[PDB]
């Protein structure tokens, strides 16, 4: 029958006898009162990963079968709270009235149901919005070494979504719980926390809660997409999820593979990452863009988790530690970062200026890689080296200060059309500062045409605006 | 029948066979009292910690002292609870073994003392606090590039022989005199020599009155080494909760907790991972590290050291523990061999406290501009090896020029160094540090010989050295 | 001036030749260390395969 | 209480029976070779076999000694050559020791020990000046093949004479010719009078390689607990680690880094921290231990070098590059450090020998930067001239131990710069003729240093330098 | 896809192209299936039977007497090093190979194919 006896309790795992009618991924409840996710249905004993604290359980205890399958609470009530993957509040502020529940595991949308990705996801980060564009429905990896800028870029994304509709989410896996608190207070201080949900599994939590955290986060995101509102999901580190799977599988005595990761890993991540979509007008016009992050060890590449995820995602951003400590922030290598969707997502004004900027920076990347060591070169190369140095200095940016797209296109246009030759490389971060103030003191009609039209203003008036500012600005 | 029998021994591990219905919970503790009955045997008192069940009433257990002598069919008793530490006011000034018995010759703890479990769940998200401010500590580099955090985890990472314990002893000499709070010092994977040297250092300065101490040592079996970290932490936890004082915790080497797990895990019976480590690396290390938290009730600052297993940081045990630490110091062998002490990696030192809000603009600009010059110097070292110094120009000539001087001026004479070398030590205020590195970056003192900048406190001392060398 | 320009092209030829020699030597040392590092990684991987194969 | 062997697995064996055995007990077969019971599974005992194992066959009979790893120690043992089981192999005769110590001892606790109070005088200039040793310190001597490690070990043991300084030399995995050549070099110098020698050789199976350091310290513990000084040399610990790997993989234990199990840290740590400097309440004895480790192509960054370097209270790194460039011997200053410095030295040495090692390290990095480009005069003058003069001062020839008084005078003349006017090959002629001159003209200073243990009064120390200007040659 | 193209050649007897979008994923799917079946890895973790499975696929693409099944396939080369087993095992079977390099694609000249590195029989 459907009540069984436990016969191991080691290490955060159990084994049990009986439970004839059990199912893979079912919930089963212990006499202590916490419940477990059945995950190997072997020949005579059921493997039972345990959620919550496991110290109380002893052999000879009984497990009852809940009959339910894994489900997440969903509603409009969650927006503005910090919540546990099983669905409980952990923030104070009391219980949340979640009207209904969705399954954790379910089929994604078919090939016909989707549409092409044609509307942007403006982030406010000049080097991304210009050179590695994101469109709503796109899935894009950010991969870099530790302390390079994964969470700062995530938070700049969630902060910029105040101006355009986005029911954003943020999932923290394995994190130090005081860092999560510093993040949440940063989202509160920048006035941004009331339209977003934060899901927390801290490092202390038992292994399955780290493992199930992104599956429940996306289960929360897709309800809003079915209603028809745009959504954004961020997973703060997928690699820690993969490690929780490894440790869980090794304790279950499953045949291992490369490193020791179980062979299922690529399927497990594809089950997570292919729910992201852009549904058709017949299905409501929604979106679910996703931004997973992977931490690479020492600039490692061709390893098992990074190559899996790099094969799944429709683009990748690679961050370089040696760039960061050289003053480029957020540090982004244009040479190794690609977006297959790119070009289509951008606004038409951006498409004209950002397409040429890619050509300029690629040409100088190669010329500088070899010819910078020699002191003096050919004139035409000294010019292209000057344009590349100004390009990287003009793409440096501050922390938690998103720039609206209207004033991005006007600075990139000023850069590509070569208005910045007179100004020195050190003074540029001040040329930007004094120019954006001037652009709110004068030129409001330019920005208004760009805001709704998505279109570059008449070139006579744009040049008149930049030439007047270059009258005002004082060179060191 | 609550008495058991040992059925198998396998080194550190032992396997007991309790009768049905009395299996102890995980993390409980068990006692061995055996009369040496015959001329062949050896008497022993040993205690065992339960670590897994294994069916048919068997439980697998880690011994806390060497298993030399145990026999199949010898009896085991059950305490009923975790390894129980006596805590309260009377702990201060005493030194304990891992089990909570004093070893200091002064006496034994009154039996009326409340004694507490070592295993309990970590503090929750609502309880934490994040009001962040500088634990100003006078170590010139740490006061510049990676400012330590009052109430925050601090980490020292280095290979064997680079200079972690000398840094901890300078930290105790600077902080533990003025902190005004209970200090707990726990030795995990500790040399017995350094334990004696510290106990005499604390008595000679009188500091021993406020602090309490727990020791395990390199010669101990692995179970003792693991459970010393938890016994030390339970003391610091009581003082910050019940008394509400700020508390200072030191753990001598926390890597040996994970390594001792690596030893005893394969005998327990669970498959290797990425380089022989147990499966449950990150969950059990995170379980310990998530307890060491500054709740609203009262702050802990904790300073830890971690031995990288080789000079390789990509190893699993360093990799899992780099996340948990607010401010991290990386000690690298290559600098130490040049004679620069403490050997701190300027480029790889990371701390949350660096942020214009927390340090202020004057101090921030300088931390980043100094890291920028040293990173450019690494790039120039390669090309000068091919072409030579004579081929560099302008911004590349002055980076090598200033990066030599900065690399030397981050070296300081510690007040604890006076035993290894004849020198007197120094304490440097933060303002003198930020002015000093600013003055080097401006180039006001560029004429002084690069020899002078080594093992020095302030720019006035460098001018005095350079004057004696004929400037 | 003729001897100066000829001797400049000689001086650059010899300086560039010696600089090429320094570049070649460095490349050799780096290749030896890269081969040692890769072979060490592969022998560790093989040791994990053996440890898995007996453990199961 | 009788059991039978049931496998014979190339030095490992297993038995069925032995119902009352206890881990560590010695069992001795009907053959008469000893066996050490490690594990006790539910049905059988794991018996490592010590000695010739080829004569063992399945169904042989196992009987119990009743004792835990007991190695005989007594005064009768001094002088002889024995194996780690304590049986003589020199053929002189039997050994009549009355009682046995355990191989397994709990090390002295934190309250039992003391700071290292007194030096152990090697007479080797570079050790005594740069990296001093004191009684109860443990210090690693590490280097590649043919770099002089045994020459330093035998120099140190031969220099100990007038003291009651009992000493031991343990050969682990060593060629019988080399062990026999020294048991005859120690006899030649008469130093064999007070020392004991323990030999296990490569033909012997790995069980007798890995135990040999434990017998070396078990012999040392009798003397140290009684109250006398001791010194132990283990001729190589890297062969002990290799023997443990070979045994561990003959058992079914899973490998780790470079196939070494994690147990390698606990093995060496259980070996080295029995070395101590006991306090008056315990009896004041001592047990300094000098282990050796062999590096392969200078890889001090490998697993076993760093494993042992974590346990020991210093290291000496001996360099091939200098040695085969004619600097017999050379110590790499920047890699070699002592953590018990100052405490161990005599006070005069603290006045003379303090900062010299960091002066060498600065000279090494300046030499590197001096290759690439031009230099400043006050850096070239100070640090390269003094650095070369330091290495040329500290080089020393075979079997010539120098008393500390004469080292103190030359280290004073180096650090205060009194010889800086004399260059190159004239410096090693200078310091030879200096000792040959002061031997009969320094009696007041030498007795002053011997008794007062302090730097003599600078006006008469300068009298030595003044007279040596007159005595020394033009060149 | 093979079994469909084979009907059109055998009955209709006319040239029937077979396109495969990327076979790198196919090799990796085989490696994961072998690990699930409990076999022992090799090389950079690819299964033991790498050449066998890929040959079994590739050899049906032919020109027997009825007609043809000429095929054009694409391959992802993980990190610009071509000695990885899946490219290296593929390279022997292919009659003509053209190499695509990202530097030309970013230069904006398309389809990015390197003139110097492209070879055919
Ligand atoms: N745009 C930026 N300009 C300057 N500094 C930045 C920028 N973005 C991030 N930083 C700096 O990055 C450091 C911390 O990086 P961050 O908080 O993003 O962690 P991370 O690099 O994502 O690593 P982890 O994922 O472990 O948190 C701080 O010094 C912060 O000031
Ligand atoms: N600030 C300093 N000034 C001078 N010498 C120093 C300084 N810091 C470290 N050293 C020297 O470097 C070594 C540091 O010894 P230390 O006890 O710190 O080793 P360790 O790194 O702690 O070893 P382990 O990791 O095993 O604990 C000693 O030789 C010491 O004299
Ligand atoms: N200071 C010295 N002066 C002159 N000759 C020396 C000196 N040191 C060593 N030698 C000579 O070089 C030989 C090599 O050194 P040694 O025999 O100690 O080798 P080793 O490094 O100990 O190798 P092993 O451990 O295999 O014996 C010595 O036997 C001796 O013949
Ligand atoms: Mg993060
Ligand atoms: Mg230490
Ligand atoms: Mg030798």
């Amino acid at each position: 029958s459907d009540v069984g006896t436990v016969i191991q309790v080691g290490d955060g795992i159990a084994r049990a006898h009986g439970l004839d009618n059990v199912m893979s991924g079912e919930l089963v409840e212990f006499a202590n009162g916490v419940m477990g996710m059945a995950l190997n249905l072997e020949e005579n004993n059921v493997g039972i990963v345990i959620l919550g604290p496991y110290t109380g359980i002893k052999e000879g205890d009984e497990v009852r079968r809940t009959g339910r399958i894994m489900e997440v609470p969903v509603g409009e009530a969650l927006i503005g709270r910090v919540v546990n993957p099983l669905g409980q509040p952990v923030d104070g502020l009391g219980p949340v009235e979640t009207t209904e529940t969705r399954p954790i595991e379910s089929r994604a949308p078919g090939v016909m149901d989707r549409r092409s990705v044609h509307e942007p996801l403006q982030t406010g980060i000049k080097a991304i919005d210009a050179l590695v564009p994101i469109g709503r429905g796109q899935r894009e990896l950010i991969i870099g070494d530790r302390q390079t800028g994964k969470t700062s870029v995530a938070i700049d994304t969630i902060i910029n979504q105040k101006d355009q509709n986005m029911i954003s989410i943020y999932v923290a896996i394995g994190q130090k719980e005081s860092t999560v608190r510093t993040v949440v207070e940063t989202l509160r201080k920048h006035g941004a926390l009331d339209y977003t949900i934060v899901v927390t599994a801290s490092a202390s939590q038992p292994a399955p809660l780290l493992f199930l955290a992104p599956y429940a986060g996306v289960a929360m995101g897709e309800y809003f997409m079915y209603k028809g509102k745009h959504v954004l999901v961020v997973y703060d580190d997928l690699s820690k999820q993969a490690a929780a799977y490894r440790e869980l599988s090794l304790l279950l005595r499953r045949p291992p593979g490369r490193e020791a990761y179980p062979g299922d890993i690529f399927y497990l991540h594809s089950r997570l990452l292919e729910r992201a979509a852009k549904l058709s007008d017949a299905k409501g016009g929604g979106s679910l863009t996703a931004l997973p992050f992977v931490e690479t060890q020492a600039g490692d590449i061709s390893a098992y988790i990074p190559t899996n995820v790099i094969s799944i995602t429709d683009g990748q951003i690679f961050l370089q530690s040696d760039l960061f400590f050289s003053g480029v922030r957020p540090a982004i290598n244009a040479g190794l970062s690609v977006s297959r969707v790119g070009g289509a997502a951008q606004i038409k004004a951006m498409k004209k200026v950002a397409g040429t900027l890619r050509l300029d920076l690629a040409a100088y990347r190669e010329l500088e890689a070899f010819a910078q060591f020699g002191s003096d070169l050919d004139k035409a190369t000294q010019a292209k080296l000057a344009r590349g140095a100004r390009t990287v200095e003009v793409l440096k940016q501050d922390l938690h200060q998103p720039i609206p797209v209207e004033k991005q296109v006007l600075i990139i246009y000023a850069l590509t059309r070569g208005f910045l030759d007179d100004i020195p490389v050190e003074d540029v971060r001040r040329f930007e500062k004094e120019f954006y103030l001037f652009l709110d003191q004068n030129g409001q009609h330019l920005l208004e045409h760009i805001r709704t039209t998505k279109d570059l203003p008449n070139e006579d008036d744009l040049n008149k605006a930049i030439e007047a500012f270059k009258k005002t600005f004082v060179v060191s | 029948m609550t008495r058991g029998r040992v059925i198998q021994v396998m080194g550190p591990v032992v396997d007991v066979k309790f009768e049905n219905g009395h299996l102890p919970a995980i993390y409980n503790a068990l006692k061995i009292q055996h009369k040496a009955r015959n001329e062949n045997e050896v008497d022993i008192d040993l205690t065992l910690e339960v670590a897994l069940h294994l069916g048919d009433d068997t439980v697998r257990t880690i011994a806390m002292a060497s298993t030399d002598g145990l026999i199949r069919g010898m009896e085991v008793i059950d305490t009923g609870a975790p390894i129980s530490v006596p805590v309260g006011e009377v702990t201060l000034g005493r030194v304990f073994n891992v089990l909570g018995e004093p070893i200091d010759l002064e006496g034994d703890i009154p039996a009326d003392a409340r004694r507490d479990p070592i295993h309990r769940p970590a503090p929750k998200f609502e309880e934490l606090a994040t009001e962040v401010e500088i634990l100003e500590t006078g170590i010139k580099v740490v006061d510049l590039l990676a400012p330590y955090i009052k109430g925050g985890k601090i980490g020292l990472f280095g290979g064997a022989g680079v200079g972690k314990t000398v840094l901890i002893q300078e930290l105790i000499h600077n902080i533990a005199q003025e902190h005004g709070g209970i200090s707990v010092f726990a030795g995990v994977g500790d040399r017995t020599r350094e334990g004696n040297d510290l106990y005499h250092e604390m008595k000679d300065s009188g500091v021993i009155s406020k602090t309490a101490m727990v020791f395990g040592q390199m010669n101990e079996p692995p179970g003792a080494r693991m459970r010393v970290a938890l016994t030390g932490l339970t003391m610091a936890e009581y003082f910050r909760d019940e008394q509400g004082q700020d508390v200072l915790l030191f753990i001598d080497n926390i890597f040996r907790f994970t390594q001792a797990g690596s030893e005893v895990s394969a005998l327990l019976g669970r498959m290797p991972s990425a380089v022989g480590y147990q499966p449950t690396l990150a969950t059990e290390m995170g379980q310990l590290q998530e307890r060491i938290t500054s709740t609203a009730k009262g702050s802990i600052t904790s300073i830890q050291a971690i031995y990288v297993p080789a000079d390789d940081y990509t190893d699993p045990a360093p990799a899992t523990t780099f996340s948990h630490l607010d401010a991290t110091t990386n000690l690298e062998r290559k600098l130490a061999e040049m004679g620069i002490y403490p050997a701190v990696d300027p480029l790889a030192s990371t701390s949350r406290a660096l942020a214009p809000e927390i340090v202020g603009e004057e101090h921030y600009q300088v931390a980043r501009k100094v890291q920028q010059t040293l990173q450019r110097y690494k790039e120039l070292q390669d090309i000068i090896a091919i072409l030579g110094m004579d081929e560099l120009s302008d911004e590349d000539k002055l980076v090598v020029h200033r990066a030599r001087r900065i690399q030397f001026f981050l070296s300081q004479n510690f007040h604890v160094a006076e035993q290894f070398t004849g020198q007197p030590g120094s304490y440097v205020p933060v303002k003198e540090t930020v002015r000093g590195f600013k003055e080097i970056l401006e180039g006001k003192y560029d004429h002084l010989p690069e020899d002078a900048f080594r093992l020095v406190g302030r720019i006035e001392e460098v001018v005095e050295k350079a004057k004696a060398m004929g400037v | 001036l003729l001897d100066a320009k000829a001797s400049e092209h000689a001086a650059r030829m010899t300086a560039m030749k010696n600089a090429t020699d320094n570049a070649n030597e460095l490349i050799r040392t780096l290749t030896l260390s890269y081969n040692r590092a890769r072979q060490a990684a592969i022998t560790q991987e093989i040791t994990e395969i053996v440890a898995g194969a007996n453990a199961l």
